[PDB]
């Protein structure tokens, strides 16, 4: 009755099925969400980018925040592809921050472990921070990407 | 009315 699995699920659910990165708010404003991309599609898709997430106050945005006038509909965006890494793309009207350091808007940046993005800068009382959790499993699969498969 | 995102005007400091 899902009783046993429930035990394993809470203690540590099976993550990495197709999980790219996870967004967690540290300032306590937006609920945690899970970003993901299909591995088969990533390997099969030999293009520039595979799947990109858009975050902001927009209901369309892959990430819906609470309601910060300082933040834009789509404050920031995350792209997944290249080869076996992740990139962060800022897209806010006010700007996107990384550990206190403001990055170039609509610019691609190299992913960081447990990285954190700050937004709504201008007023110490109007800034919101977000933490990114990268799936170790995803990194492992990406490393092997296409299995040799011994015929 | 509109809904322009409140953005500062400090020549992007």
């Amino acid at each position: 009755a899902t009783q046993r699995f429930l035990i394993e699920k809470f203690s540590q659910e099976q993550i990495g099925e197709n999980i790219v990165c996870r967004v967690i708010c540290t300032t306590g404003q937006i609920p945690i969400r899970d970003l993901s991309a299909d591995i088969s599609q990533v390997l099969k898709e030999k293009r520039s980018i595979k799947k990109v997430w858009t975050f902001g106050r927009n209901p369309a945005c892959d990430y819906h925040l609470g309601n910060i006038s300082r933040l834009s509909n789509k404050h920031f965006q995350i792209l997944l592809g290249e080869d076996g890494n992740l990139l962060l793309n800022d897209i806010s009207t006010n700007g996107t921050w990384l550990n206190g350091q403001k990055v170039e808007k609509n610019s691609n940046q190299l992913l960081s472990q447990g990285d954190e993005i700050t937004v709504g800068v201008g007023v110490e009382s109007d800034i919101l921070s977000l933490v990114i959790f990268i799936n170790d499993k995803f990194k492992q699969c990406l490393e092997q990407n296409k299995v040799d498969r011994i015929r | 009315s509109l809904e322009v995102t409140e953005a500062d005007a400090t020549f992007v400091q």
